[PDB]
């Protein structure tokens, strides 16, 4: 998810 | 400000509840995001500290986690004076204010690189910790405590 | 054995896992349970423990840590070097094996205390950390960090 | 439940 606790 | 006082204060974000413990005198801080503020949640959150920290005193953050039986037994198991967060020194109520809104601005400035409110708030607690205002919050908890050991 | 120094460890209990760091100086130890090991949750486990302690390099448990993207975002959030655990001192092996078997000992002796696996966790964590062998890996970990930043 | 994570 582009995010630092959801790489996806 | 003696090294083993702390005190607790809970602050509201996007519906949940963010509980925070102080280190008085170095200003460091831990925290969790919680669904809501109930004895049991803040029982567990005491004893995680205590095991961490020499947690001597602890200032409850209101009169409902102070009458927690619950509460009071954590406080007991891990060898905490628990007592009450009356502002006897006016400094406290504003110092806590102005703290919860430096964490919520820190909040903001790394909410998007976080999908859950959790990550961004533990960033927060690393930003703020390492953050030098001269020594950070740190620095100043491991002096503090070191020098009462020695 | 530098101050900044830590190592994974997961162990199971209950059929749930219980993810340790280790601060390798002192033997200080962090703990929490989860319901199993994933990148997400070491990676919210290592943001969490470097906002507390000036983490500067980690020893992952497993190859499948050292591996995780996630896992590895996160070391580079909180600025920790990512390291295998690769015992080339076979003493490290050892001493990480004794101590799941003392935190196991711990939580059988609280078991009883407690409805839940995460609180006799933490009261183990306590238990571990203000245990005198003379100072407490809690002193240690104080006395050594302290030291670092003079 | 006479346990101090719940004392009931
Ligand atoms: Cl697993």
């Amino acid at each position: 998810a582009l995010k630092i606790d959801n790489l996806d | 400000s003696s090294p083993g006082i702390w005190q607790l204060d809970c602050t509201h974000l996007e519906g949940k509840v963010i509980l925070v413990a102080v280190h008085v005198a170095s200003g460091y801080i831990e925290a969790e995001v919680i669904p809501a503020e109930t004895g049991q949640e803040t029982a567990y959150f005491l004893l995680k500290l205590a095991g961490r920290w020499p947690v001597k005193t602890v200032h409850t953050d209101n009169g409902s986690n102070f009458t927690s039986t619950t509460v009071k037994a954590a406080c007991w198991w891990a060898g905490i004076k628990q007592e009450d967060g009356i502002p006897y020194n006016p400094q406290s109520q504003g110092v806590i204010e102005s703290m919860n809104k430096e964490l919520k601005k820190i909040i903001g400035q790394v909410r998007d690189q976080a999908e859950h409110l959790k990550t961004a708030v533990q960033m927060a607690v690393f930003i703020h910790n390492h953050k030098r205002k001269g020594y950070s919050a740190g620095e100043r908890i491991v002096d503090i405590i070191a020098t009462d050991i020695q």
